[PDB]
RNA sequence: AGUCUUGGAGGUAGAGCACUGAUUGGACUAGGGGCCCCUACCGGGUUACCGAAUUCAGUCAAACUCCGAAUGCCAAUGACU
RNA sequence: CUGGGGCGGUCGCCUCCUAAAAGGUAACGGAGGCGCCCAAAGGUUCCCUCAGAAUGGUUGGAAAUCAUUCGCAGAGUGUAAAGGCACAAGGGAGCUUGACUGCGAGACCUACAAGUCGAGCAGGGACGAAAGUCGGGCUUAGUGAUCCGGUGGUUCCGCAUGG
RNA sequence: UGGUGGCGAUAGCGAAGAGGUCACACCCGUUCCCAUACCGAACACGGAAGUUAAGCUCUUCAGCGCCGAUGGUAGUCGGGGGUUUCCCCCUGUGAGAGUAGGACGCCGCCAA
RNA sequence: GCCGAGGUGGUGGAAUUGGUAGACACGCUACCUUGAGGUGGUAGUGCCCAAUAGGGCUUACGGGUUCAAGUCCCGUCCUCGGUACCA
RNA sequence: CCCGGAUAGCUCAGUCGGUAGAGCAGGGGAUUGAAAAUCCCCGUGUCCUUGGUUCGAUUCCGAGUCCGGGCACCA
């Protein structure tokens, strides 16, 4: 009679204890990241409209990768988003550590952002 | 997995004295047993002494 | 004496006896009550002498339905003292009684009985009563 | 003759830190002046309104001043521009 | 190792025909194996704490860890700190092995062990086990032994109902 | 217990700072960094 | 300044018993002794001998609030005197 | 001070109730605190529930410790109380000392003196990848005028000028 | 369908089912970064055998929780009066409780 | 009436400091000594169960606070020391 | 501001560099038709802690608590 949470909603209480002291406002946005256990996906939200303003995956028919999961595929993701950052191009950002911490391929996002010349 | 704390993990070879060979993996590396579980009679089903030693006395007449 | 075993406070202020009963208003638990037509205090001592003359007269009591309750103290002080000089210690005990309050109740004893019964009653009360039965 | 009594042992108290509202609902505030007093937070600062260290409401912008809700049984201050 | 693939190819097949699971998901599992120690002398002595401190280890590698009590109890003439007991857990590959050295070796160790006790479930399908003396497996080397305290071990499934883990603990062989 | 401790500087001089310690919890002499305006930097500072 | 206007802040009077305490009555009962039986304080039966919890209805408050008026007060906003 | 003084009790602070749904208001009117304490009980970083109950169980018993459910709360909040707080202010770990100097437009309070509140600015920091926070502690108590002499640093004067 | 917001649980529990090719999830392992006061439980790292049971959504229902009238009443600003620990009458205001009812989701944004 | 102190094994009396004792003396209790006494000498000795171990119960009583309370805080009751004055 | 007391269980002494000393008590001894009071025996001590001089040094300077006697500041 062992029961455990959900890890989605164990993310959620810990990206909620985020969500209090930084939101996406204008010029401003709140670059997320979700973790899904075959992918990776990244937004970019204004939290005054509640507006996406670009969003790709490695669930995305360019540019795909044989591991899909990998830190090396978030160093793909990591500059297109930020591509699609500076075709939309504002490339001034708070950045969102979404419900994860700041170790592996969440870090590999940021500086792949940082790289491609997002403004942290 | 902290180093430095945790000793050490062998894969051990257990006997038992009427040959019951058994492996784990533990800490010492052999393991001589005078009676395991397979040498204990219990796990034989009823074990073959106290079964048939149980029984009351038949208000013995037979003297 | 109907005391309470361990109050939070010793003494309180008197409070206005203004309103009507907020419940304990109609009869329910027995078929023959006695709802108070005035308001003023009653203490522990006027229980005594109300439940002793409820059994004295029926001879044996189905039940007695006590409602009210001695919750307020009361304080005085120690006779011959000026005024001042700290609240006095609490002596006795008051129940607080709202007008149209069901003070009793009489079970399934018949009304000659209960309109004697807490006729001998309501001489040991401050409050004018009336005699009201179960709807 | 008088049976003399004593033994007060109740006749302190404290002076009052002057609570409750300051600034009233839709007035004109400056920046930086305060909102509102109070012993353990209420009142929820919102928008334009920071959280005191001693946990009182004062208004980070100009402007005028609402009391919305958060929700369930809760307030907040919010301060809006012109 | 040897439980594991005896577990996954013939233990879990035989208890999801037994009761019908509409699938391998449904079929329950015994996931962590948790073992208390618990011992009130660091009322009288400090020192006897660090037997079982030591000692526990030899059982299994994984190091027990200090409990300190959360609350003072003066009948005991304890005070909140104050560590007492160890707690041994233990989840994964070597627990089902610990489970191999429970019941092919440990258990004739009892010196009168006989069918034990088979109502000992609380009612959801996890299980205690009641062990006074600590001279069980041949680690234990009597000459190294001034403490006399024995072992409580929990058993803890992933039993939706109980009178399966009943049914899942014969499967396995626990003796009854 | 409770004594009023001064916490000069090392390399200046002033003292600049006063604060308080505990006795049973430090007994010995207790340093820390701190702003002098001489200094005019972060600089380590001392228990006189 | 007054009135009308919309906008609040605030927890009394009242009311409620969901927290806090107090307290009525029934059903039910862990458990507890007791008539005590069989009898190693051990094997179990028993009562209106009590009874925690338990829920059913029931009241009660200056220092009980899930509630909550009239007014009174700070307002903005125009209008009139 | 004083429901005539006497003796007895009290004298300032902090919280509650009286207080009359803003603030304030007295009584020798009702209830309890304080003259601290903390080098982590602060700073950030990241982490995660609690109180009992119910079971299952060596010693273990009403009550140590283990699981195990049901539990937005009954606990825990360095400490009285009210007001909050289960997005932490509750609970851990790491690193560190912002328990920073110069300030501060603006207000609340107020007879005065005091007491409060703070955006933001600078110099230098700590923590974190960053954004950002940090001008002591969950807020409100934890103590007092000046005169006075002691104490360390002082592009200050120094009685003709130099000291 | 997923990701992510706002809206007083009308978004709640609670029970009854359905769905999964991808999706999302459990699920499979620690060689590696990192780790649990003890551990691959979680956190990290990577993998994709089978798995719709759990969550996840999709449906039904009012059992609790929640929302909430109308009608009248309590209390009551002012106006007077009477036997004055309280109470009546008028103009005006007007709850709680109790129901009638509503409701077991709405509105955005991006991916497929 | 108000304050000030203090409520105990069979008895008198210390423990009045924060951690548990119910000192120490005198009883009392069996034995030793004397022909039997008193005396003297060892052994225990607070109450109640367990011949043992142990547990319960408690420092007037009642309630709080504490992990704790002979003591800390408060109400009742008893008994001492001090005061109850001015016309 | 000066001066007085820091050891054996306790009360106390005590060297100019090389070490453990009394009394009471504890433990026993004999003594005595018993009893104290005497009469012996061993007992037990980092001589307060930390550094220094020096071959190590209660010894003895470099560094400090707490109890008593006073001169005398105290807004």
């Amino acid at each position: 009679m062992i029961t455990k949470t959900s890890k989605n909603a164990a993310r959620l209480k810990r990206h909620a204890r985020v969500r209090a002291k930084l939101s996406g406002t204008a010029e401003r946005p709140r670059l997320n990241v979700f973790r899904s256990n075959k992918h990776i996906y990244a937004q970019i939200i204004d939290d005054v409209n509640g507006v996406t303003l670009a969003s790709a995956s490695t669930l995305d028919k360019d540019l795909n990768v044989e591991s899909t999961g990998d830190t090396s595929a978030a160093t793909k993701v990591g500059e297109l988003v930020a591509k699609r950052a500076a075709e939309k191009g504002i490339s001034d950002v708070v950045f969102d550590r979404g419900g994860y911490l700041y170790h592996g391929r969440v870090k590999a996002l940021a500086d792949a952002a940082r790289e491609a010349g997002l403004k942290f | 997995m902290k180093a430095g704390i945790h000793p050490n993990f062998k894969k051990a070879t257990v006997k038992c004295a009427c040959g019951n060979e058994f492996e784990t993996g533990s800490v010492k590396e052999e393991v001589r047993v005078e009676i395991c579980s397979e040498c204990h009679p219990f796990y034989t089903g009823r074990q073959k002494f106290a079964s048939a030693d149980g029984r009351v006395d038949r208000f013995n007449k037979k003297y | 004496m109907l005391l309470p075993k361990r109050v939070k406070y010793r003494r309180e202020h008197r409070g206005k006896m203004r309103g009507r009963a907020k419940g304990g208003t109609e009869v329910h638990f027995g078929e023959f009550g006695i709802q108070a037509l005035e308001a003023s205090w009653i203490t522990n001592r006027q229980i005594e002498a109300a439940r002793i003359a409820m059994t004295r007269y029926m001879k044996r009591g189905g039940k007695v339905w006590i409602k009210i309750f001695p919750s307020k103290p009361y304080t005085a002080k120690p006779l011959e003292v000026r005024m001042g000089s700290g609240k006095g210690a609490p002596e006795g005990w008051v129940a607080v009684v709202k007008p149209g309050k069901v003070l009793f109740e009489i079970s399934g004893v018949s009304e000659e009985v209960a309109r004697e019964a807490l006729r001998l009653a309501s001489h040991k009360l401050p409050i004018k009563t009336k005699f009201v039965k179960r709807e | 003759s008088k049976k003399g009594v004593g033994s007060t042992k109740n006749g302190r108290d404290s002076e009052a830190k002057r609570l409750g509202a300051k600034r009233a609902d839709g007035q004109f505030v400056t920046g930086g002046s305060i909102l509102y007093r109070q012993r353990g937070t209420k009142i929820y600062p919102g928008e334009n309104v920071g959280r005191g260290g001693d946990d009182t409401l004062f208004a980070k912008i100009d402007g005028t001043v609402k009391f919305e809700r958060f929700g369930r049984d809760r307030k907040k201050v919010s301060v809006y521009p012109v | 190792n040897r439980l594991k693939e005896k577990y996954n190819k013939e233990i879990a097949p035989a208890l999801m025909t037994k009761f019908n699971y509409d699938s391998v998901m449904q079929v329950p599992k015994i996931e962590k194996i948790v073992i208390n120690m618990g011992v009130g002398d660091a009322v009288q002595n400090a020192k006897a704490i660090d037997s079982a401190v030591e000692e526990l280890t030899f059982i299994a590698g994984q190091k027990p860890v200090v409990t300190r009590a959360k609350k003072s109890i003066a009948g005991f003439r304890l005070r909140e700190g104050m560590p007492i007991g160890a707690k041994v857990t233990l989840r994964g590959e070597r627990m089902y092995d610990f489970l191999d050295k429970l019941i092919s070796v440990s258990l004739p160790r009892v010196r009168d062990f006989r069918g034990v006790s088979k109502k000992s479930f609380d009612g959801r399908g996890n299980y205690t086990l009641g062990i006074k003396e600590q001279l069980i497996f041949p680690e234990i080397d009597y000459d190294k032994v001034t403490k006399v305290r024995g072992m409580d071990i929990v058993i803890v499934t992933t039993a939706n109902t109980d009178e399966e883990a009943r049914e899942l603990l014969t499967q396995v062989g626990m003796p009854f | 217990m409770r004594v009023n401790i001064t916490l000069a500087c090392t390399e200046c001089g002033e003292r600049n700072y006063i604060s308080k310690k505990n006795k049973r919890n430090n007994p010995d002499r207790v340093e820390f960094k701190k702003y002098c305006p001489r200094d005019k930097k972060s600089t380590l500072h001392r228990e006189t």
